């Protein structure tokens, strides 16, 4: 019976995925002026069905210079921990119910930069090393902000719980207390999962496309959906760890709901400031994490370290 | 009454055990059936080998790892 | 019979997915350039066919040359169209592209794009308006609903 | 168990992707067609030459705070001790260190690039 | 070579980590609580070289605890012993012994 | 002694042995100390999980935090060596045989 | 605290996020030190029962240890209650 | 239109209804239907297990009232 | 004998070790690293240290990562070795394997000493504690306790890692 959870777990989120893509180009061409994609099917409905067909039904290619080992493991590593990463998630129950669900969360967040290098490298080619140093330093410059930004956070939850995040916030949204906080998560999650302002990896007008440059066919695909599956899963955690619905014991189909209503909007929004900026360059993005954003971000741990013992607000659940 | 209830159900799985060994290790010339390890005479807390060591696999997992494996 | 039918459906299938998504390679020389951009305009939205640009080689289905082919850049040209993982398409738009138009001539310009790629549509103009070179890539698309690869497979 | 479970079934759906994906169309590959790629030309060097980085330090810094998230984290649960005077006291002292590293790093021009 | 600081000023500064049995948080025992706590008074004062000898039953008990070895021995001398009797086939466990007991809360 | 433990010290053992052969690389050296360093911080907490010292938990979290200082000093000497040279080879290490 | 004005100006007009860190970073560093919950955030801490209370011997010499948790000796958290 | 966005979005609205509902509804099909126990802690764990050996049908979600206490 | 699961985890802990050991240029160290770390990890979560585990995880990925940037800018050569393109990097990798296998053949088969002393084996699960007790982690608290408890370890670690900030600020300024 757990493997049709899994599997009811694993389907629907590529479908999203799938569906997804065709929101974020419909979105894109209104915001530009123009229609999106309405020929193929009412409404644009089957063109993830003809991406996906045209892509698995075109040749693969296999570099000459390329390691191969490397070059098929990588993005079957990317596309296997993008659908993990959805399992500790709660909605509202948690297909896999983890004391410390926010640290496997980080865990696999660190190792899913792991498989956009060991491509970049595989590849054995100039614009895909290039990306892979720029995802290096991507991490290195959003690591450390990201893991003090969820600690601060999260003392006000009392454990890593993430089921608990539905209690902490059962009369207000989290949003309300650490706005800051919520503000650089933000940021964060956008410098994480490599999306403009800050596709610097990719990097389409400088690097052509970067370390997937001699992907093709199925393994692109497989990068791809990768991709999107990790915009939704950051997108459900901030709406989980922010905007805490209200959860029904007698009826999890309102929080369910709320909980989609809410991953919706803000990967909405995240559509939304790709299409509205331009993009940075990496030594200027670390420069903007570490001059910017950890001083502020070291003096609010600092805040909200003393706020619940001054105030007399602890958390339960040592 | 769950520290009693816990009290005898380790005291019957020892008592189990010891009759069993009994009756398995009587051929053993020098074999002394409940010997214990220790010099000393004070009770020592069972070692999850003494008390599901005689039993199938399943439970002796379902007591080592049960609560680590349920999430 | 049974397996020609099921050969069909799957032609018919595989060539919506391949006609609906569309994916030239972000790559023009010349003054057609600006119409193929102007292709991509709010006012035409090639988008909206399933028809978006990507720069890899590797990620696209078509190619549209568009600007006069020289001497020089023919070698980057060929090397740019074999990269080009296969079913792969060519596109020749305007005269320069299309024959050497207003070039034909020149010491340094190749007669015709289809003396160094195979070329499947041919759009004439110098340039041809954004229309036209909607019209060519919805005849490509007609072009290669027609094909028949399963069908022809199986009667081997 | 369970989650082993779904780590064998998420690697199993992503190997068989690639098997589909690699087995299922045709596949002509020539030495023109897999040579590695430039813009339009073939490439002068190798790309497994050395590739200089001009953020190393930034690098060994990131590893030094990354050990400092380490000591940082357990501070929700060291937040339910009786002592809360000498807990919130290392706190502090521990994140006025790692504040105080990061100032004598920026200040001595540590967080600028190489040239 | 040993400068004892803490001992002249009565510091505390790592003291409470040596020994198994020195107040853990919330009142949480260790494995081998009591066998320690014997060794160590036991041992107390008299210095290592008498404490060798003199102490060498509860550090035995100790060590014992510790490890298991003893232990581990006996119960894979029965499993075996059970083993072949079973091969041979004289023995024939009891059904409590084969996940068909009644159990008890 | 169970299985585990000789296969962490056997680990261990393996990893001190390919630190002591140097091949041409030092960051393989390197990785060989980390490698120490992960053998010794996993049975660090297994002997700590085994026997319940609760007091011990916080040590191995220290002692992994010096291995990042270790890593980090080896870092910045590679750095040097390949400034003076243009290759982390321990071959170039050899101006004070005389 | 005159040219101590200046340069607070100089940094809000130039560095306003520093400025803003190290506020906050003195005020949680002070804060604690005059607020009055801070006490019964300890309190708090410590009136939390992890540990089975382990009962007293009878000797008839505790006025002050009560024979049942009803009874109107021992510690009592109606603060708590009201708190 | 704009509201020809509003279909593909309500797509992939309902593919994110699937995976919780469906989560909910397995944990109350395989624990009688009342919200599967949550056992974060060791005493938790205790507990559960002592249900499932009052049962008597091995399974912990069989639970006994007043009634078996004659 | 119980499912061999930490005795898989165990062997596939040393096999990355010898992997990473036999020095297949720094890339596919790091690899064998990340794979025994993550293996350790999973070890150590058998046995109930999850948040030691996670960190340890977390840690050596992050620690592991900066080693891929310094391995491609300073570590690099025309042709990197793989385990099986150099007749040393093989002999070291198939001494390995077969030095594990003995090992583990010679404690399976027969109650020996090999280096420290004679062992038992016969599945890690024997020497569990029966622990029921408490509504809290053992580890948890433990790990806690270092702000309460662990003055003297917490001063000494900043000083330590400041003191290391500014020892590779020294060593790489360098003139
Ligand atoms: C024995 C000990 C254990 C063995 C482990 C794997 C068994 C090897 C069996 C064949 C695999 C490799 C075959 C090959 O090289 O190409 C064949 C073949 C030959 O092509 P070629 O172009 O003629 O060869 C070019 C040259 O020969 C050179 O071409 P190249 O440079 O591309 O070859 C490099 C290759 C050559 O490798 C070798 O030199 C010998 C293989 C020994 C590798 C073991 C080293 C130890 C590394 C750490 C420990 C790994 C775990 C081991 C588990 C064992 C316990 C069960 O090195 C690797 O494959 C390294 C990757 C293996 C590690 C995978 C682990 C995933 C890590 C993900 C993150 C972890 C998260 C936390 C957990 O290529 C193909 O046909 C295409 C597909 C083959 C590769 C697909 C993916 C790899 C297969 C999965 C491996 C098992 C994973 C589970
Ligand atoms: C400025 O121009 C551009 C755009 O705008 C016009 C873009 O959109 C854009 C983004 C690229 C798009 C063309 C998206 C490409 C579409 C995907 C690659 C298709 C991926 C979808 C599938 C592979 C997911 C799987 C499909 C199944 C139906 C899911 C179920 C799977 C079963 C096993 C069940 C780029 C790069 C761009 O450059
Ligand atoms: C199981 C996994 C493998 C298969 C996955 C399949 C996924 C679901 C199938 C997708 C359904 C969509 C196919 C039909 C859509 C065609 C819509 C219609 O408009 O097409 C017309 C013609 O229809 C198509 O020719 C039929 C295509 C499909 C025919 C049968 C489907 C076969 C499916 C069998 C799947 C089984 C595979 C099992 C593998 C194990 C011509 O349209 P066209 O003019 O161009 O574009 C519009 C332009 N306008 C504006 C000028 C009008
Ligand atoms: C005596 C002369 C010394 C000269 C040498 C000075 C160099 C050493 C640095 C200062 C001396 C360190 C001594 C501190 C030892 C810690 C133990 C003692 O201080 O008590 C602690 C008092 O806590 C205080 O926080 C002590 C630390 C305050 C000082 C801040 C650190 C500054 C040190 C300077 C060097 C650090 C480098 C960075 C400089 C900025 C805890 O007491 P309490 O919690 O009741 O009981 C805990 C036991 N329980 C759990 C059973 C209840
Ligand atoms: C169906 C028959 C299956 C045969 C499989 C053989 C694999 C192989 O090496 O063959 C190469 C084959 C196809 O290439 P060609 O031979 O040129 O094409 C021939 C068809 N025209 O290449 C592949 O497709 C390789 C596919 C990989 C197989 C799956 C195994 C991979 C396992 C990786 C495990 C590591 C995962 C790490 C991430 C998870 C970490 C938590
Ligand atoms: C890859 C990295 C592995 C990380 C696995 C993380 C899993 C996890 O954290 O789940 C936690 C959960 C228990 O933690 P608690 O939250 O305290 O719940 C108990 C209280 N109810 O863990 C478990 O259930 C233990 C089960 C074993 C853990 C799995 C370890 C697997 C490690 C990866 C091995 C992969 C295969 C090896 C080959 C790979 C390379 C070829
Ligand atoms: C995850 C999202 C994507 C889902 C991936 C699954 C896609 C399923 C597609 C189903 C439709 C079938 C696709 C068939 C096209 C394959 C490529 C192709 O066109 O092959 C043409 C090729 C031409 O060969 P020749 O003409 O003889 O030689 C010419 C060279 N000199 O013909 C063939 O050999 C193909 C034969 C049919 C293969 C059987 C297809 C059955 C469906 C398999 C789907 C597997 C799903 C699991
Ligand atoms: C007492 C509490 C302390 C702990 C809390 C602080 C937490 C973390 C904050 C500190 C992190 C490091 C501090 C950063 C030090 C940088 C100094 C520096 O040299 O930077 C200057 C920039 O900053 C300066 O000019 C020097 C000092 C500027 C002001 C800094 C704060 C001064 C005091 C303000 C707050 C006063 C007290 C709080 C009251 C708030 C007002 C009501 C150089 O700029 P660049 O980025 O290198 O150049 C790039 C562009 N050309
Ligand atoms: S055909 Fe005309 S418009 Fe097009 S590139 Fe040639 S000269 Fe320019």
């Amino acid at each position: 019976m757990f493997m049709i959870n899994i599997l009811s777990l694993i389907i629907p989120i590529l479908l999203a995925v799938a569906f997804l893509t065709l929101v974020e180009r419909k979105v894109l061409g209104y915001m530009q002026l123009r229609k999106g994609p309405n020929v193929v099917g009412p409404y644009g409905l089957l063109q993830p069905i003809a991406d996906a067909l045209k892509l698995f039904t075109k040749e693969p290619l296999r570099p000459a210079t390329s390691s191969i080992s490397m070059f098929i493991i990588a993005p079957i590593l990317a596309l296997s921990l993008a659908l993990t990463m959805w399992v500790p998630l709660p909605m509202p129950y948690p297909l896999i119910n983890m004391n410390l669900g926010v640290l496997f969360m980080l865990a696999m967040s660190s190792l899913a930069v792991y498989s956009i290098l060991w491509s970049g490298w595989a590849s054995n080619s100039k614009y895909a090393l290039i990306g892979a140093l720029r995802a290096v330093a991507q991490t290195i410059s959003y690591e450390v902000t990201l893991a003090i930004i969820l600690l601060s956070v999260l003392l006000m939850n009392g454990s890593y719980t993430l089921s608990t995040l539905i209690t902490t916030q059962e009369h207000i949204w989290m949003i309300f207390t650490s706005w800051p906080l919520a503000m650089m998560w933000f940021i964060s999650t956008l410098a994480e999962t490599n999306r403009a302002p800050f596709d610097l990896t990719e990097g389409e007008s400088e690097l052509v496309s970067g370390f997937n440059v001699e992907y093709a066919a199925g393994p692109f695909a497989m990068f791809f959906m990768a991709e999107y599956a990790n915009i939704i899963m950051m997108n459900a955690f901030t709406a989980i760890l922010f905007l805490g619905a209200s959860h029904d014991p007698h009826t999890p189909e309102l929080y369910t709901i709320n909980f989609v209503l809410k991953t919706l909007a803000l990967t909405i929004t995240f559509l939304w400031i790709r299409a509205s900026y331009p993009r940075f360059r990496y030594d200027q993005l670390m420069h903007l994490l570490w001059k910017s954003f950890l001083p502020l971000t070291l003096a609010l741990c600092m805040w909200h370290i003393s706020l619940p013992i001054m105030t007399a607000s602890i958390p339960p659940q040592s | 009454l769950f520290q009693a209830e816990k009290d005898r159900r380790v005291l019957q799985m020892l008592r189990e055990n010891l009759e069993e060994e009994a009756i398995i290790m009587k051929d053993v010339p020098d074999w002394k059936v409940g010997e214990s390890v220790f010099h000393t005479t004070r009770w020592v807390t069972p070692m999850m080998g003494e008390l599901y060591g005689l039993r199938t696999n399943e439970e002796i997992l379902s007591a080592t790892y049960g609560f680590i494996w349920y999430t | 019979s049974r397996g020609e039918y099921v050969v069909a459906k799957l032609d018919d299938l595989v060539n919506w997915a391949r006609r609906s998504s569309l994916w030239p390679m972000t790559f023009g020389l010349a003054c057609c350039a600006v119409e193929m951009m102007h292709m991509a305009a709010p006012r035409y939205d090639m988008d909206r066919f399933g028809v978006v640009f990507r720069a890899s080689p590797r990620q696209s289905d078509v190619m549209i040359v568009a600007g006069t082919l020289t001497n020089k850049m023919a070698p980057a040209l060929r090397k740019v169209y074999d990269q080009m993982p296969e079913p792969r398409y060519v596109v020749s738009m305007g005269s320069c592209a299309n024959g050497g138009g207003y070039y034909h001539y020149s010491y340094s310009v190749v007669r015709g794009c289809d003396r160094i790629v195979p070329v499947d549509i041919y759009v004439p103009g110098c340039p041809p308006t954004a229309e036209a070179l909607l019209y060519g890539i919805l005849q490509l698309q007609r072009k290669i609903k027609r094909e028949k690869r399963l069908r022809i497979w199986y009667r081997r | 168990m369970n989650i082993m479970l779904t780590l064998l079934t998420n690697v199993t759906l992503a190997s068989l992707l690639v098997l589909i994906a690699f087995w299922l169309p045709q596949l002509n590959a020539y030495s023109e067609k897999t040579s590695p790629y430039e813009c339009g030309f073939d490439p002068m060097g190798s790309a497994r030459l050395p590739f200089s980085m001009k953020f190393f330090l930034v690098a060994i810094t990131f590893l030094l705070f990354d050990l400092e998230i380490a000591l940082l984290l357990p501070l929700p649960w060291a937040s339910q001790t009786n002592n809360l005077k000498t807990m919130l006291t290392m706190a502090l002292f521990l994140l006025i260190l790692l504040a105080a590293s990061l100032a004598y790093e920026w200040t001595q021009k540590g967080l600028e690039w190489a040239e | 070579p040993f400068f004892d600081v803490q001992k002249r000023l009565g510091l505390d500064l790592d003291r409470w980590m040596t020994i198994q049995s020195a107040e853990q948080p919330h009142k949480i025992p260790g494995r081998c609580h009591a066998f320690e706590k014997e060794w160590i008074e036991c041992a107390h004062g008299i210095g290592g070289i008498r404490a060798e000898k003199e102490c060498k039953i509860e550090f035995d008990d100790f060590v014992e605890c510790l490890l298991r070895q003893k232990t581990m021995k006996r119960l894979s001398a029965i499993k075996r012993q059970r083993d072949k009797l079973i091969k041979e086939g004289k023995y024939t466990p009891p059904p409590h012994h084969l996940g068909k007991e009644d159990p008890r809360p | 002694m169970p299985l585990v433990y000789m296969n962490i010290i056997m680990a261990f053992a393996i990893a001190l042995a390919g630190l002591l052969m140097y091949r041409s690389h030092l960051m393989s050296s390197l990785l060989c100390l980390e490698g120490m360093m992960l053998s010794l911080f996993i049975m660090s907490t297994l002997i700590i999980l085994n026997t319940h010292f609760t007091l011990a938990n916080m040590m191995p979290i220290i002692l992994l935090v010096f291995a990042a200082c270790e890593a980090a000093l080896g870092l910045s000497l590679l750095v040097m060596v390949s400034n003076t040279y243009g290759t982390d080879y321990v071959q170039n290490l050899n101006l004070l045989q005389c | 605290a005159g040219r101590i004005a200046s340069f607070l100006k100089n940094a809000w007009a130039k560095e306003p996020v520093l400025v803003a860190s190290f506020a906050i970073g003195g005020l949680a560093i002070i804060l604690p030190s005059l607020s009055p919950y801070t006490n019964y955030a300890i309190r708090i801490n410590r009136a939390t029962p992890y540990n089975y209370p382990v009962p007293l011997r009878d000797d008839g010499n505790m006025p002050d240890v009560p024979s049942h948790p009803q009874d109107p000796q021992g510690p009592s958290l109606e603060w708590l209650k009201n708190l | 239109m704009w509201f020809e966005i509003l279909p593909g979005i309500a797509v992939m609205a309902a593919c994110l209804f699937i995976p919780g509902m469906a989560t909910a509804h397995i944990h109350k099909f395989t624990n009688g239907g009342k919200e599967k126990r949550v056992a974060h802690f060791s005493y938790q764990w205790n507990l559960m297990e002592r249900d499932r050996r009052i049962s008597g049908v091995n399974r912990y979600h069989v639970t006994k009232g007043l009634e078996n206490i004659d | 004998m119980t499912m061999y699961i930490a005795f898989i985890l165990s062997t596939i802990f040393v096999i990355g070790f010898v992997g990473f050991s036999s020095k297949p240029s720094p890339i596919y160290g790091g690899l064998g690293l990340i794979v025994s770390g993550g293996v350790g990890c999973g070890i150590v979560l058998n046995f109930g240290g999850s948040f030691l585990g996670l960190m340890v995880f977390l840690i050596y990925l992050g620690g592991m990562l900066v080693v891929f940037g310094y391995t491609t800018a300073m570590a690099t050569e025309m042709y990197p070795e793989v385990w099986v393109s150099n007749k040393t990097v093989f002999g070291a990798f198939v001494s390995g394997l077969m030095m594990e296998f003995c090992m583990v053949y010679y404690a399976l088969k027969e109650e020996e000493v090999e280096i420290i002393f004679k062992f038992n084996g016969l599945g890690d699960w024997v020497i569990y504690d029966t622990g029921d007790s408490g509504f809290f982690s053992e580890e948890a608290m433990g790990i806690a306790a270092l702000y309460s408890y662990g003055t003297w370890l917490v001063i000494v670690t900043g000083w330590s890692l400041l003191i290391g900030v500014v020892v590779i600020m020294e060593i790489t300024r360098g003139n």
